[PDB]
């Protein structure tokens, strides 16, 4: 119902790629809550732009030195500097960072900041463009995201891990119910994951996968280095026992089905067939319990929680 | 080498020939050690370049490196630094001229492949490589010899004595990976199980057949084997080949290639899939972890984030395994793991550099505690671990870290240890985190620890024996009470099981020596039902000769005066016994309940009982700085400085004269403990032993050497801090009321044929029986600052031994009667001014008669004023500060004072402000000939330094080194005005306060640059303070103001301060005898008129409304004054002087027009009242000697008109500001005037911004002559400009003889050290802190020649520095200006003390109706304006405010 | 005659002081970090010797030329202003409001929409206040 509007009258999104190619700007922001972190989409929007990113901290005078010479050496060649934690470099933001964008054609820079950290100057701060970094809500819009990112078998292990990663990303955000905890699983954990997965096939080509390795491995060191709850272990482990059961048939979620591949295709035809079934699957609107394994009246409470808030300030902010 | 600079090589020579002739001229009978500092400070860079070469020289200090290349043909140098660079290894053993091998810290013995040939041409790196190559070959020589004779059969047992741990260890778990791979290749695994269990009893019976060498390698080896056991029985009772395989896939299995030529990348470790190369370095025969789940998946978790070439890393709370699990791994993955502790004081510099030494080694560098870092430095740092881990990744031959392309080793690995959840810990970002893969440890397998533990010992029922031990922690974690240093984790049970082993020999391997061990540990650590609950729950899960060193304690005890009671003694036992094994032990009690006594009487007694010498060091800690303590770098020479305790142990290690040898070290922490201190010194109490430093040195602890923290609570105190040291936990006091008078009394005879008869009758006299009534009778009081009465005996003792031995030479013409009767009644004085000296009037009158009626009626009675025995001023001398009223309390209270005083013992002054402490000090020190007193006023913001400073110019530094007082004969006196102000840190520790607790304890302190303790020899220290109810008070610590005798000084009653200001009057009224008899209403309107402004105007009003008698002072000062520089006096013109006098000195600071109405009143009921007059508001009484020759009350208009055209003057000569005239800037410049015409005479302007402060300031300077000074104070202007601008003034103000007035805005106080500034300033006459070293000599001989210059016959530095403060006092006045009384500065600027005190408070405020009705009537009157007609308006009489 | 200095950098005091010397209109940005050297400017409490006026500022007096005006400029709303700049600045705000905003944006619907009507539109106004002034 609160997607209901932005569904039905805006016909359009944008990404941070967008951001960045569809403005008039050579300077950037980037904010966020604290432990996420937005800085590899930088890298891989200056991977796909064919450009170059120099990353520098900002914590110590040596670092706001070199991003002193990098800036003026960017402003003359070119290139993209990403300023990282420039909330612990406030004085220097506010003197030095401010006199430069107020006082090249390829040139940008960005800075990531914290939500819920120190107050930027106002100044600075409507100079550049401001994007939120987040995850993507969706479930299906996740492993989609996960899959448009990337020999039969490591692409069935890579659509197996996007919908995997795509729901445990999806039950951290119900803290008391989904959790005991708040976790947070990023993109490191799907790269260690993956190259888990890739070592498991390279090491096994007698393709009988070791399937309860592969699961153990996932739901002890990949994902549950960061558990310290033993319930939450066996959450990891409950929703990995799901996913990477082996079976010849596996029914992710209760609407649609991801047969196993067969012995007579391409690489090209089963990322083609895993692309049309996760295109054929439609996100129903009771996702967060038919997807995530959880009952209803659980999920009710926080929906009805979000709702009530965005709708209450939404009536407060039309009174006005 | 010397070639490569050749002045430098140059200066060198010169250098060399100078000393050379220094030696010749020495040898045929300072500026050595300056010469060899002025070029090793240019070898530091040298230096720097000589660790590219080896680079284990990052382990080094730049000392240690220069003994190492100076070491040249002696090769014996480095042997002694192996410790610091390699880890395992101790020594090189050297024969027939080369390197036969290496000595582990074990002792072990690892004997070369080839002797490495030393050549005098071969520098100490050039053979060091080669060393360091040979080591690893010789290791892997011994592992294929090993594992050669393993796979032919041979037993294990009969090559545990033929090789090193660590071939022996390696060809183990090939061995065992390749047979029970061999195992899975079918379904049976009985047989190996057999096998291997077979080998582990056969290595368990060799274990005790076998010597000290071959004990540690079957100790070390029966881990692994166990472990092996374990994994096959696992094995074994899996059901299906797929859960084998599973099983196995996550164990760490040991391979060798076949094929490779390259020998030192031959062996490599798979677990998980996941391949890792074994690097064949010496570990020597460390301490094998016991194998656990957990272990096993942080091995897993390591292996694959060093697979991905990512960080390693570990969270979860202390005392659970990262550490050392971190060290395990690197032991299995043949390398030793280089330990860092880390800190705030490890900067981005210091981690940057340190990243650059183990990446160019190729070492494994575990980062302990990296959330101690600062967030800053964590994310700096981001960067370098980032490029570190790419060069990985890539293959990278270099990395640029800190300016200069550095080598990349591929075989280094970044570990990170942390415990998020505490507080004083940082949070690290995500794009740090991203570098590393964490791994929770929060819950480690103890039962299987202490299982295999107890087994290796060879205890008979191990799993019984470990079920048992972590049943009975848990129970008691469960059951004990929940207070925060009560933890019964894994450090507990491993102190537990470490003191089983020197247990055994006495009570055999089983439950009796569990049971002891349990109450060595843990039972020091309870409390009184924690006790008997850990006593009944041992006797409900378990079943079940010291006369040496209890003879030992007590011949100490008796040796030092402490008397050997049961607590006492079980006390000192529990020290003892937990000393044995604990290196670092915690004493924590209430304050002088007996830690120290313990802590002494146990180490005399084990010097007695061993023969081995003490060397004993105590540090207070929150005394000194953190970079004072440990050290810290100087950026601009990249130089490290010591601290106290780096240098201690620094210096123990050195062992120059080798006194260390035979010797135990006691380091001492007397303070309380601060986290961010302790926690840097983790690596030191833990099993590291190792005091990891920001610039790489590495300072082992020797085992004789032991650290102690004393301190009286444990509020902060983290469980990080707290599981690594043993805690000895006092419940109650270790000694008894009649215990300690006893050993008072031997103590101050100790300290002295009629001695033993006083001794005999002293003791008599203290019947502990009369003695205990009225100290259980003291308790009903109400005492300030209350201390115990336990800790109150040492001064009642000292008191009454003084008090006796001063009437030595009278006790030879008395009978024994009145002897008796006259030490009893000084026995009483001690006693009322020990118990309840630090009460009220009454209290003190009712512990007389309590005592009186306790000691019996026979004895001779102590009234209120009972003492033993063998006023008219001046009108020029009621302006004398030194001039007391002698009243019968203050001559009580000055003759207490100075008994006290000569007592030997600390003094506080306890007393509302104005009740009279400085100035009953000052009078009992003014006719004394022996004490000198120097004044130190504190502030909110004081430190030690300026302390010292305040001590500088009258104590002298003779070397050992000893701080006196430069007069020979008179002592010195520190008198310290608020005690209770200087503020707490963030966890609650006064830094002035424990220095002065330090000073009066252990008369001295530490030296912070150069790390020296010095002795105090006859400085004594007198208290005074605020009670802690006022705002503003912070609660002193019980363990300093137990050290003093603490005297509560009261406000004198309405009668006395009348009887005390009469005098006063008679004084003033000397020079009006016409009206002497007025003296008596005079001073009953005074006194009464101050009583009332008291009741009226409080702090619950507003905060800065405080009277006291300096009102009344500065009441009859004003008035005397006013009276000598005027005219012939009226009885109506001395009432209308007095109600002026009262106006400025108690209504100027009145805000409130209700407030200044009521005032009006009560001048009217007061003079009614008690002298029976026009008008006496504020604008209707104008007195001024503007308009004459004279102080008188002077015509409105006249003023006006002189106002006007002085300002005209004032306007066209300095500064046109074109104001206007109105009466209420009249009546300010008439009181700014009174106030700039005074002596001492401050001003503190407030009122709202552009009313006229400033330029009224400026205007009224002119007009008496004074040098305005205004500084100029802009951003970016620090503390030196300030001080630039306060000494110029003040060197002005005294030399030139220039009259100055200083105007401070609010705005020139950017931060509080400038108001620290101006409280000094104001409280004394100067700044300490200015004149000091050369500039103490500057201004002495500037002050010698003035003074020559204007004829006066001053040569001591003492009359040249009264001259110097007489003239600042007589020639500077400051005025305050404040707009926004409302701010935080502003407020600490409006409570500081001295700027309360000193100055004359003027709330200007804001303009009113009345005045901003005259300023527009008489600023628009000039205009053609009425031009027009006007009707005027029928309006309320309220709504309007002009005419 | 217009410089633009700012307390944020360097030589500010110099190139002040020159400008006070010369008699030229000073504009100074960064109004929230302001440097009190300039309090007597900031004050107008000048002294007056027979035909010159004289400014003390920092260690070493300035003339005043006469024909010298200050400007002190601030972009950061609800900053940090001392008491005694507060209280003795005209304190001006610039901030855009509703007749502002549907000013610009009818101008830039007109020029997006209809350029040459904008320009006549413009043209026509400009010369109708001409012709009133004239
Ligand atoms: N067994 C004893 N017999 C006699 N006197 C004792 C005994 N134990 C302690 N005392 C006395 O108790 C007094 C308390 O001082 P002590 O040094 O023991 O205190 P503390 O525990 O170190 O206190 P603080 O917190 O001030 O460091 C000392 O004067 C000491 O002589
Ligand atoms: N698997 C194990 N086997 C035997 N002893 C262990 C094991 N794990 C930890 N310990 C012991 O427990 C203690 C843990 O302390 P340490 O790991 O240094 O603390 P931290 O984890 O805070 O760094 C060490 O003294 C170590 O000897
Ligand atoms: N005999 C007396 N008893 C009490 N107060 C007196 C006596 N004689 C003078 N005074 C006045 O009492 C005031 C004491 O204030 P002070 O000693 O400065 O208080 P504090 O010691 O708390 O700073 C002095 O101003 C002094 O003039
Ligand atoms: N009686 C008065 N008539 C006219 N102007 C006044 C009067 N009193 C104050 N002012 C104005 O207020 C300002 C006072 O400034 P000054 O006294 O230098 O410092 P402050 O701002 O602290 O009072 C002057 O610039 C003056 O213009
Ligand atoms: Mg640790
Ligand atoms: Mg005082």
């Amino acid at each position: 119902a609160l997607n209901w509007f932005k569904n039905e009258f805006f016909v359009d999104e944008w990404n941070i790629a967008d951001v960045v190619a569809n403005s008039e700007n050579n300077y950037f922001t980037m904010a966020s809550e604290r432990d996420v972190d937005g800085t590899f989409k930088l890298i891989e929007l200056a991977k796909a732009s064919k450009e170059s990113l120099k990353i520098i901290p900002l914590g110590s005078i040596e670092n706001l030195n070199y991003a002193q010479e990098e800036i003026s050496k960017s402003k003359i060649e070119g290139g993209w500097i990403l300023l990282q934690n420039i909330q612990m470099s406030l004085s220097w933001v506010k003197t030095y960072l401010h006199k430069h964008v107020e006082e090249h054609e390829k040139f940008k820079m960005f800075m990531t900041c914290h939500l819920t950290g120190d107050k930027l100057p106002a100044p600075l701060l409507q100079r550049t463009d401001r994007v939120v970094y987040e995850d993507i809500p969706g479930i299906l819009d996740t492993v989609k995201d996960l899959w448009g990112s990337q020999g039969v078998w490591s692409v069935y292990c890579t659509f197996l891990l996007s919908w995997f990663h795509a729901l445990i990303t999806a039950r951290t955000r119900l803290v008391p119910h989904g959790f005991s905890k708040k976790y947070y699983f990023n993109d490191c954990d799907f790269q260690f994951a993956s190259v888990y997965l890739e070592n498991v096939l390279a090491t096994n080509s007698t393709n009988n996968i070791p399937w309860a390795q592969v699961r153990d491995h996932i739901a002890t060191i990949v994902y549950g280095g960061k558990i310290d709850e033993e319930k939450d272990l066996e959450v990891v482990a409950k929703l990995c026992a799901h996913v990477f059961c082996g079976s010849d048939n596996l029914q992710i979620v209760p609407g649609v089905r991801i047969p196993q591949p067969l012995l007579q295709q391409s690489e090209e035809e089963e990322r083609a067939r895993l692309t049309a079934i996760l295109s054929n699957t439609i996100e129903p609107a009771d996702s967060l319990s038919s997807w995530l394994q959880l009952p209803r009246e659980s999920i009710l409470d926080y929906e009805r929680l979000q709702a009530k808030e965005v709708a209450s300030s939404t009536e407060q902010l039309l009174q006005e | 080498i010397q070639n490569f600079l050749p002045l430098e090589t140059s200066k060198f020579k010169s250098l060399t020939s100078e000393y050379k002739m220094i030696t010749t001229r020495a040898f045929q009978l300072k500026l050595t050690i300056d010469s060899l500092k002025m070029i090793k400070s240019s070898l530091s860079t040298f230096l720097e370049r000589q660790r590219r070469q080896f680079p284990r020289f990052y382990f080094l200090g730049n000392d240690d490196l220069l003994k190492i290349i100076g070491s040249g043909k002696h090769h014996d140098q480095v042997s002694k630094f192996m410790k610091k660079m390699f880890g395992s290894i101790e020594s090189i053993i050297f024969f027939e001229d080369s390197i036969t091998g290496v000595r582990s810290v074990e002792g072990e013995v690892l004997n070369l492949n080839e002797k490495i040939e030393l050549k005098d041409s071969i520098q100490a790196q050039e053979w060091l490589n080669i060393l360091d190559t040979e080591i690893k070959l010789s290791v892997f020589t011994q592992f294929r010899d090993c594992l050669g004779q393993l796979k032919d059969g041979t037993d294990i047992e009969v090559v545990v004595s033929k090789y090193i741990f660590q071939a022996i260890l390696l060809s183990a778990q090939v061995m065992w990976t390749e047979l029970v791979e061999k195992c899975l290749q079918t379904n049976e695994f009985s047989k190996y199980w057999k096998e291997v269990d077979m080998k582990i009893k056969g290595l368990l019976d060799k274990l005790n057949k076998s010597s000290d060498n071959v004990k540690k390698k079957i100790e070390a080896l029966l881990v692994e084997y166990l472990h092996f056991n374990n994994v096959i029985g696992q094995l074994k009772n899996c059901s299906t080949k797929e859960e084998a395989r599973l099983l196995w896939a996550k164990v760490q299995k040991f391979y060798q290639k076949n094929d490779t030529l390259d020998d030192l990348n031959s062996v490599f470790i798979s677990q998980s899939g996941y391949l890792l190369q074994y690097k064949f370095e010496y570990i020597g025969i460390p301490e094998r972890l016991i194998y656990t789940p957990l272990l096993l998946v942080g091995f897993a978790t390591l292996t694959d984030s060093l697979h991905q070439k990512y960080g390693g890393c570990f969270f979860g709370p202390a005392g659970t395994g990262k550490t050392e699990t971190v060290k395990a791994f690197g032991q299995n993955l043949g390398r030793v793991v280089v330990v860092f502790n880390c800190d705030d004081s490890f900067d981005y510099q210091v981690l940057s550099r340190l990243l650059v030494g183990i990446t160019q080694i190729g070492a494994w560098g575990c980062f302990d505690e990296f959330n101690r870092l600062d967030e800053k430095v964590l994310s700096a740092v981001s960067a370098n671990i980032q490029q570190i881990q790419n060069g990985l990744q890539v293959g990278k031959s270099h990395i640029t870290l800190l300016e200069e392309e550095t080598p990349l080793s591929p075989h280094t690995a970044v570990f990170i240890t942390l415990n998020p959840g505490y507080n004083g810990r940082s949070e690290l970002p995500e794009n740090l985190k991203k570098s590393f893969r964490e791994f929770s440890m929060k819950s480690p397998q103890s039962g299987t620890i202490a299982e295999m533990i107890l087994q290796i010992m060879g205890f008979e029922d191990s799993k019984s024996l470990a079920s048992k031990i972590v049943h009975f922690l848990e129970l008691l974690s469960s059951k004990c009470s929940s207070m925060n240093h009560y933890h019964f984790g894994l450090r507990t049970l491993k102190g537990v099981l470490r003191n089983c082993s020197p247990l055994v020999s006495e009570f055999g391997e089983g439950e009796k020596t569990v049971v002891e061990s349990l109450k060595r540990v843990i039972l020091p650590s309870l409390g009184d039902t924690d006790e008997l609950v850990f006593k009944d729950e041992l006797s409900k899960i378990f079943d079940s000769n010291s006369k040496a060193i209890v003879q030992c304690l007590k011949d100490a005890g008796q040796r030092s005066g402490f008397s050997m009671s049961e607590e006492f003694l079980k006390k000192c036992m529990q020290f003892y016994y937990m000393q044995k094994t604990q290196q670092a032990l915690i004493l924590v009690g209430k304050a002088g309940c007996g830690k120290t006594a313990t802590w002494k009487t146990v180490i005399d007694a084990m010097a007695i009982f061993d023969g081995h010498a003490n060397v004993v060091y105590v540090i207070d800690t929150k005394v000194l700085t953190k970079e004072s303590l440990y050290g810290s770098m100087l950026k601009a020479t990249l130089e490290w400085r010591d601290g106290l305790f780096t240098s201690i142990l620094r210096r123990v290690n050195d062992d120059i004269t080798g006194t260390f040898k035979n010797s135990r070290i006691w380091v001492v922490f007397d303070s309380d403990l601060d986290p961010e201190y302790v926690e840097a010194m983790n690596s030191v109490l833990d099993d590291n032993k190792i005091l990891t430093l920001p610039n790489g040195e590495r300072l082992p602890i020797p085992p004789n050497f032991r650290i102690l923290f004393e301190t009286d609570n444990l509020d902060h105190t983290t469980p990080a801090t707290i599981t690594r040291c043993g805690l000895l936990w006092f419940s109650t006091d270790v000694c008894s009321i009649s215990s300690k008078i006893d050993h008072l009394l031997n103590k101050s005879y100790e300290a002295l044929f009629e001695l033993d008869k006083l001794k005999d009758l002293i003791s008599d006299s203290f019947d502990m029986a009369s003695l205990t009534n009225i100290f259980t009778c003291s308790n009903d009081l109400v005492h300030i600052l209350g201390v115990r009465t336990f800790n109150k005996l040492e001064t009642a003792v000292q008191l009454a031994v003084h008090l006796i031995s001063s009437y030595r030479q009278w006790f030879q013409n008395l009978d024994d009667k009145s002897l008796k009767d006259v030490i009893t009644l000084l026995i009483k004085r001690s006693l009322l001014y020990a118990l309840a000296g630090d009460s009220t009037g009454e209290s003190q009158r009712a512990f007389i008669q309590t005592i009186n009626t306790y000691f019996g009626h026979d004895s001779q009675e102590l009234s209120d004023y009972s003492t033993i025995v063998i006023v008219s001023l001046e009108a020029h001398e009621v302006m004398r500060p030194d001039i007391v009223i002698p009243t019968i309390d203050t001559i009580k209270h000055e003759k207490i004072f100075y008994d006290l005083l000569n007592s030997k013992r600390g003094i506080i002054l306890c007393g509302p402000p104005g009740s009279g402490k400085t100035m009953i000090m000052n009078n009992a020190l003014r006719n004394s000939s022996l004490y000198d007193v120097v004044g130190i006023n504190f502030s909110k913001d004081t430190t030690t330094e300026h302390i010292l400073s305040a001590l500088h110019r009258h104590t002298n530094y003779v070397t050992g080194l000893t701080l006196l007082p430069k007069s020979d004969i008179k002592n010195l006196v520190l008198f310290c005005d608020e005690i209770n102000l200087p503020k707490l840190d963030k966890y609650g520790s006064q830094n002035v306060v424990l220095f002065l607790r330090q000073l009066m304890e252990k008369q001295g302190f530490w030296k912070t640059p150069e790390n020296k303790w010095v002795t105090i020899e006859r400085i004594h220290i007198v208290g005074a303070c605020n009670p802690p109810t006022d705002p503003g008070r912070i609660p002193m610590s019980e363990r300093f103001t137990r050290h003093a005798a603490i005297l509560y000084l009261g406000y004198p009653s309405g009668k006395s301060l009348s009887q005390i200001y009469e005098i006063y009057y008679k004084a003033i009224f000397k020079l009006v005898p016409e009206f002497r008899s007025y003296t008596e209403p005079f001073a009953r309107a005074s006194v009464h008129l101050y009583n009332e402004c008291k009741a009226r105007y409080s702090t619950g009003l507003q905060s800065h409304y405080l009277f006291s008698p300096r009102e009344l002072t500065r009441l009859v000062r004003g008035v005397y004054t006013a009276i000598n520089t005027g005219p012939r006096q009226t009885l109506r013109s001395l009432i209308r002087l007095w109600a002026y006098e009262a106006w400025r000195i108690f209504a100027d600071r009145l805000v409130g027009v209700k407030e200044k109405n009521s005032f009006e009143q009560l001048l009217y009921e007061t003079v009614d009242k008690y002298l029976p007059l026009g008008n006496i508001s504020s604008t209707s009484l104008l007195f001024s000697g503007l308009l004459s020759l004279d102080f008188k009350e002077v015509n409105k208009t006249d003023l006006v008109n002189f106002i006007e055209e002085r300002f005209k003057t004032f306007c066209d000569e300095e500064l046109e500001v074109p104001m206007v005239i109105h009466e209420s800037m009249v009546d300010h410049i008439l009181r700014i005037d009174r106030a700039l015409k005074q002596v001492q005479g401050h001003m503190m302007l407030i009122g709202a911004s552009r009313t006229g402060k400033t330029i009224l300031t400026r205007f009224v300077a002119w007009l008496n002559g004074l040098k305005i000074v205004q500084p100029k104070i802009h951003r970016h202007s620090n503390l030196s400009d300030f001080d630039m601008i306060l000494k110029k003034a003040i060197s002005d103000c005294s030399l030139k003889e220039s009259r100055t007035c200083l105007i401070i805005d609010e705005s020139n106080i950017l931060e509080t050290a400038f108001l620290e500034r101006m409280n000094t300033l104001l409280a004394n006459a100067d700044i300490p802190d200015l004149f000091q070293g050369e500039e103490y000599d500057k201004l002495l001989n500037n002050l010698r020649n003035k003074t020559r210059s204007l004829g006066l016959l001053l040569d001591t530095e003492q009359e040249l520095y009264d001259w110097f403060v007489g003239e600042i006092a007589k020639n500077l006045h400051v005025v305050f200006t404040i707009c926004d009384p409302t701010n935080n500065k502003s407020s600490a600027m409006i409570s500081s003390p001295a700027l309360f005190n000193r100055c004359i408070i003027n709330w200007m405020g804001d303009w009113d109706t009345k005045t901003m009705s005259q300023v527009a009537n008489n600023m628009v009157d000039v205009v053609p304006m009425e031009f027009t007609d006007f009707i005027v308006p029928e309006v309320n009489k309220e709504l309007v405010f002009t005419e | 005659k217009t410089v633009l200095l700012s307390f944020l950098e360097e030589g500010f005091v110099k190139r002040l002081e020159n400008a006070v010397r010369f008699g030229s209109v000073v504009i100074i940005q960064d109004g929230e970090f302001f440097d009190p050297i300039i309090s007597r400017l900031i004050s107008r409490e000048f002294n007056h010797a027979g035909n010159r006026v004289t400014v003390e500022i920092g260690d070493h007096e300035v003339d005043v030329s006469g024909d010298f005006k200050l400007f002190i400029h601030s972009c950061d709303p609800s900053g940090d202003i001392p008491i005694f700049l507060r209280s003795r600045v005209r304190l001006v705000h610039f901030v855009t409001n509703k007749e502002s905003i549907e000013t610009r944006i009818f101008d830039i619907t007109l020029t997006e929409e209809n350029a040459e009507m904008q320009r006549k539109r413009e043209d026509l106004i400009k010369l109708n206040t001409e012709y009133r002034l004239k």
